């Protein structure tokens, strides 16, 4: 009965005029009825931000206000936004409403869950930290995972961020039998199509065995409004809650756009008329994303592992959208933009990708020995690489140079391919095994196929491989 | 002796241009230290009409 | 309401009091309380639905900005010098609709869907709604069709896409238009409905082009769509939707389509002058945050739609404007974030003679051979990280001294590859002609040749396959296929015009 | 019965106004307080009524200065924009921008009056021929080609001497365009003003005798100026300029400087007018200003406007949005380096940096542009190769590397060459560059074949024969 008149219309930021003690709650789902273009009752769903007073209130939209003329009625529900959840997702491409992007059957709505839930107690969160394993072969070589935790992708722009999440969704998805959660938000619909047919290719969107699919859909790509921008990652977290905490299993969640996710009510602070923060940053966006990443927790239930993506802004690391995220992720990749000047597709920021699961403890002395030694050929050599660009390759002693060597070559034979690549880069890809490339790398750190070339160790699978490349490239110089 | 000699004069003028080019790029360092710090003063300025 | 019980006083105050405990609607006029510059706040039309024309008494159509609450601040459509103060514009109701069929096809539209050609009004019955919805992940097919640029360093580095969605990022002068413009020369035997739209770009360059065009008869394929600097922020930062919208008629018409947006970067000035213009709170160089989504807005306008949808093919060509180059400008950032794949190109390289300047490393298929055809994707298909890495060893030869055989060797190729990469200015390739000339260098038969004589060696090669291996130029046209019949046919007169021009 | 509406609110030259409730004027409305100074009834106040702010008072631009200003007094408003005396009657007078003659001649003859808040030509309006346009300096021929009937520009930073660049072009292109010369000297150091009015007498641009028969116009608002003052000056000279393209249809010779200081006018304007300023100082308004400028400044069909502009390109920030605004809208920007003047060359363009429409081989001649594109990649390569440079030294390039460093090094000293008036500050007697004797001697130069002359002996070298002539001079010196 708490009718709201839409006071003010500015942006999705609205000043609504529900009634004077039938002022809802924060976080309130209203649905302004109106006619449409249609001339059809459109009901903007839409979330009390906050409370402007006077029985006026702020709230962001959901929907687009693209004729909403003033006063219009509004069905403050009250609450917050309940996800159809569970395996009614697992199947459908849910919008940020829930509604079905698939064009699918209607999910069950019976199950339902509050979108802005809390976050776990460290009580109630599971806790051993586990190597899930990738396929990618510098990823898994640099840091393990801890599994349950969060994968972390500071991105740059247009970085086969996406590329490398598709290839590792692939492989963990394949691997772990969890239900895969994908979450494409402020996105590509050319990239989030193809993230769906290859879902459909990988069975796990399963167009024919839909909800023996084992995989669900939430869809906030970057044509939504910023509210419906801002909003969706709770629904992707309420999701989360109703297979790892409700139905409790291993959770799969691939997150992304998480910088446009914070982008959006950053821009929607000052649209909130919440003041200027940082470069593009909301103020209390500290706590937003706080809120993110700690709802997004591996309880004891089932452990939440969490494919989480932003965009590392114009690769400024201290941007507040990495700044924030750091203490975030668990495990965490930044790529290199250099390696991706070097041109690696996976272009991992060899030095600059760290994980809690990367320590001799975790890994094994055997693992964080040959980084150990691994990283500091690599670090050295970038640090060399200012004297070699100033003072050329024939300043270079013995070992430095023979490190350079190992640089050039430990960069190229760090470089895998992804069957995901293979369009773009059009190889086949090798879905690279751990301790195969631990093999490689001891051998590339002992100069075994130094013999080989760096264009016989680019974007290749094994060491044998390389050194069968090696073999192909050596005949072809006979050539 | 010669090649010694002409190396050691090379990098010895190399350095001075060397701290040359470094006086000259901190000096560009703080004009953008400066800059940032314009940033920063415009993103108060929109908060003196918002809050 | 400080700004409103000011102008208030002398009529809505007075109003005020004369309906005090009494509840009106005075809620279609907006008698124009106050205005400033293209921005009004006109008391009243309160029950102007959201994104609704504003019919201004004067006569001019006021765009919805922002509803506050006495009055609203409106986006004139024109030059409101005219409006006299408390004018009653009417709510022109009609939200964003856009004269649209193919009738503006070969005219150079105005933003106002009228000729600025002087073509006269395009008889374009439909109204595709300006601000335009956009075609969804289930609307969408993949797409899975090649785009010609004709730009074989292009479609050889990032795939043209039908449907797809690049952005040009350039330079003040980079002539990116000129690039886009014989895209559109490439779009002109394509079958393609064809926009060539323009922001702020010199009305004189603009009609340079566009006699260009006219000359080309890619403006037969196209219409112009145009908003000169000087018209309304209204007009310039809107008028990407409006392209939209005869691109989703086009697309809706499920036709090849490609659209050649001149600058929103100028567009980002102007919608950022829209936001201060609002006196709103805005950002990163004034922007607001909303532009990057109004950015959204434009470019998810344009996909391969599904053959539900029609398999319309909405292909979009961004050209951003960038300081220098600088990709840290949130202008620059946020089409960094949105066109999938985008041309980056460094006129140091127009400076250097590359013309095209493409950036190579920097420039990004994030799509992929998928938009390629099968003979060049497969021809060509592991080249371009190949020039990359050609590049990359290069970068790393200047460093050293005495280049091994295998470093020579790559360099002579990447040095070949460079120089077969320069296709000079509007000197477009068949498909058929680029992958034959990577067939050459993928074959490595001018890794031999000299650069110098490579040039118009490969041209000679063109000519002779023109003649020699049409049935070829059938082949990789037809089958779509580098084919080794093809291939053997590339080789073969490639063996011959080898002889014919080491005889020259 | 116009209103006079009183002096609303004074601060800055921005006033309010109160107009009758009825009758307020439009925007862009010229008015007129009834005025005083201390001496008597100043009625100077002309105002360009910016904003209805409503309540019956409006915010203006007063087209002058406000002291005195009493809140109450009664601007009788034009109602209408301003209008100059434009047309020939200008033709002579050194024009204020009020229309005013500057000059202090005679009051000029007010038929040809006119509102400069004015339309645009049209495209189909404008005239659309890529002709070039000539110039007698080194690479103002040749980099650059001026278009002729275009908005060629020159962004340059302060202490430039675009005050000297543009006059010494003012004395090349004046005697050489038969067309109507038109300049705007807009918050100009006035003394160069004077200096240019000195200069148009000695030109006979200003025919003293028959000053109707100058044929060569004068619009100066110094730097003194207030910024609305400094505002639509650039407004008037192109109304007037307006007059020359269109009532007298003639080509319009029309250079005006500084265009960065006219958008640094409208930034403090706006910043009065209680706008929030958009960029770094600049106004939200700059993009539609700067365009309707660069908007009236088309090459109408009637006549063509070779309108050379300057921009005080500030604090060498092309990325200043003020360059970065005009880089689009100017059809040919030289863009002056500070830092060849370091290197000594007067003119100190960055030739590299500075881009022409007119740079096609197609337009220019195949073999200019060729030519062309083979100095400009020599200047590039030899910037890519001052980064090693720098620090090395030259010992460790390629003895290639130092045959394009020095034949760029050469080349970069035969772009300098002494231009014609500019003896004021230097002394030497400038060569009018033409153009093919330039491609003879970038034949030579990037040819090697003047890679036995001297690279200092080509320094303010005009012709490669002057070259010649001048490296004999030392290789006569021993």
């Amino acid at each position: 009965k708490n009718l709201g008149r839409i006071a003010q219309i500015i942006g999705p930021v609205l000043d609504v005029a529900f009634p004077p003690g039938k002022m809802p709650n924060i976080y309130n789902a209203l649905i302004v009825k109106g006619r449409d273009t249609a001339g059809q009752p459109m009901n903007v769903t839409c979330e009390v931000q906050q409370l402007l007073g006077n029985n006026r209130v702020r709230a962001v939209a959901m929907s687009a206000t693209d004729g909403l003329t003033r006063g219009m009625e509004v069905i403050d529900t009250g609450a917050p936004l309940s996800v159809p959840v569970g395996g009614a997702t697992l199947g459908r491409i849910f919008n940020v409403l829930g509604e079905p992007v698939d064009n699918l059957g209607p999910v069950d709505t019976r199950t339902t869950s509050p979108i802005h839930r809390s976050a776990p107690a460290f009580t109630q969160l599971d806790t051993k930290l586990s190597i899930f394993e990738t396929g990618i072969k510098v990823v898994d070589l640099l840091a393990p995972y801890r599994r349950g935790g969060k994968i972390g992708l500071f991105g740059g722009a247009g970085v086969g961020k996406t590329v490398l999440i598709m290839e590792l969704i692939n492989n963990i998805a394949k691997a772990h039998g969890g239900v895969s959660v994908f979450g494409g938000v402020g996105e590509r619909t050319r990239e989030g199509n193809d993230l769906y047919m290859e879902m459909k290719e990988s069975g796990v969107i399963n167009e024919q065995n839909i909800a023996e699919s084992k995989v669900a859909l939430v869809y906030g790509q970057m044509n939504e409004p910023p509210g419906a921008r801002m909003r969706v990652g709770l629904t992707a977290l309420t999701m989360a809650e109703y297979f790892r905490d409700v139905n409790e299993q291993d959770v799969l969640l691939f997150i992304d756009n998480i910088f446009r996710f914070v982008q959006a009510g950053s821009e929607v602070s000052a649209l909130l008329g919440r003041m200027p923060s940082a470069v593009g940053y909301q103020p209390t966006l500290s706590t937003e994303m706080g809120s993110l990443q700690e709802r997004i927790t591996s309880t004891k239930e089932g452990s939440i592992t969490s494919i989480q993506a932003v965009y590392v802004p114009a690769d400024d690391l201290t941007d507040p959208a990495p700044a924030t995220t750091f203490a975030h992720l668990d495990a965490t990749t930044v790529l290199s933009r250099g390696l991706a000047a070097k041109g690696i597709y996976p272009a991992v920021d060899p030095l600059d990708s760290t994980s809690t699961m990367l320590q001799p403890r975790i890994v094994g002395e055997e693992h964080y020995e040959i980084a150990q030694r691994v990283k500091e050929t690599l670090q050295r050599y970038k640090e060399l690489q200012d004297i070699i660009a100033i003072l050329g390759l024939d300043e270079l002693s013995e070992e430095d140079r023979l490190t350079v060597a190992r640089a050039r070559k430990i960069e190229r034979f760090l470089s895998q391919p992804f069957f995901v690549a293979e369009v773009f880069t059009g190889s086949p890809g090798k879905y690279v095994g751990l301790a195969e490339t631990i093999r490689g790398f001891q051998l590339i750190l002992s100069g075994e196929l130094d013999s080989l070339p760096e264009q016989a160790f680019y974007l290749v699978g094994n060491i044998d491989e390389a050194t069968a490349k090696a073999m192909n490239l050596e005949m072809e110089s006979k050539l | 002796a010669s090649e010694l000699a002409a190396r050691m004069t090379a990098m010895s003028n190399a350095t001075d241009n060397a701290n040359e080019l470094k006086k000259t790029l901190s000096i560009n360092y703080n004009r953008a230290r400066q800059a940032k710090i314009t940033g920063e003063i415009l993103e108060i300025v929109a908060g003196a009409n918002a809050c | 309401m400080a700004t409103i019980r000011a102008d208030e006083i002398s009529k809505i105050i007075r109003e005020r009091i004369e309906g005090y405990n009494r509840e009106v609607k005075v809620v279609n006029t907006g008698t124009v309380l106050q205005v400033g510059d293209g921005i009004a706040r006109i008391h009243g039309l309160d029950e102007v639905m959201a994104g609704e024309l504003v019919e201004f008494e004067e006569g001019t159509i006021g765009i919805a900005l922002n509803l506050e609450s006495n009055n609203v601040g409106v986006v004139l459509m024109g030059d409101g010098l005219m409006i006299q103060e408390g004018s009653s514009v009417k709510a022109t109701g009609r939200i964003a609709q856009i004269p649209v069929s193919e009738a503006y096809l070969g005219r150079v539209i105005n933003a106002l869907a009228k000729p600025i050609d002087g073509r006269g009004e395009i008889t374009a019955s439909e109204s595709r709604l300006i601000e335009s919805p956009a075609p969804g992940i289930m609307s969408r097919r993949s797409v899975y069709e090649p785009l010609q640029t004709g730009l074989i360093a292009i479609d050889a580095m990032i795939p043209v896409g039908r449907g797809q969605r690049e952005l040009i990022i350039g330079d003040r002068q980079t002539g990116k238009t000129a690039v886009a413009t014989d895209t559109i020369l490439n779009q002109q035997g394509q079958n393609v409905i064809c926009v060539y739209v323009a922001i702020g770009q010199k009305a004189s360059s603009v009609a340079q082009v566009v006699t260009n065009f006219q000359e080309r008869g890619a403006m037969e394929y196209t219409i112009v769509v145009a908003e000169t600097a000087d018209s309304p922020a209204t007009l310039q930062y809107l008028a990407p939707y409006t392209g939209a919208a005869l691109a989703e008629y086009f697309m809706y018409r499920e036709r090849h389509t490609l659209i050649i947006y001149d600058d929103l970067s100028k567009q980002a000035q102007a919608y950022r002058q829209m936001s201060l213009l609002l006196r709103r709170p805005p950002g990163r160089e004034a922007y607001p945050g909303d532009v990057f989504y109004l950015h959204s807005r434009l470019l998810e306008r344009a996909a391969k739609l599904s053959s539900l949808l029609g398999e319309g093919s909405m292909t979009a060509l961004p050209i951003v404007e960038t300081q220098a180059g600088d990709v840290s400008a949130y202008i620059p950032t946020n089409v960094i974030s949105i066109t999938d794949g985008q041309i980056f190109l460094s006129a140091d390289l127009f400076n250097a003679g590359i013309r095209p300047a493409i950036n190579v490393g920097i420039s990004v298929s994030r799509v992929g051979s998928a938009a390629q055809i099968k003979a060049m994707k497969k021809v060509a298909g592991k080249l371009k990280l190949e020039l990359a890495q050609f590049a990359e060893l290069e970068a790393f030869a200047q460093f050293a001294s005495d280049l091994d055989k295998a470093t020579q060797n790559q360099l002579a190729r990447g040095q070949r590859l460079r120089e077969l990469l320069k296709q000079p200015q509007s000197a477009p390739l068949t498909v058929e002609e680029q992958v034959m000339t990577i067939y050459t260098g993928t074959n490595g038969y001018l890794d031999s040749l000299e650069l110098d004589q490579v040039r118009k060696y490969l041209v000679e090669l063109r000519t002779y396959v023109k003649t020699n291996k049409p049935e070829f130029q059938e082949i990789i046209s037809s089958t779509k296929t580098f084919t080794e019949e093809a291939e053997a046919l590339l080789k073969e007169a490639i063996q011959e015009q080898m002889e014919r021009f080491l005889l020259q």
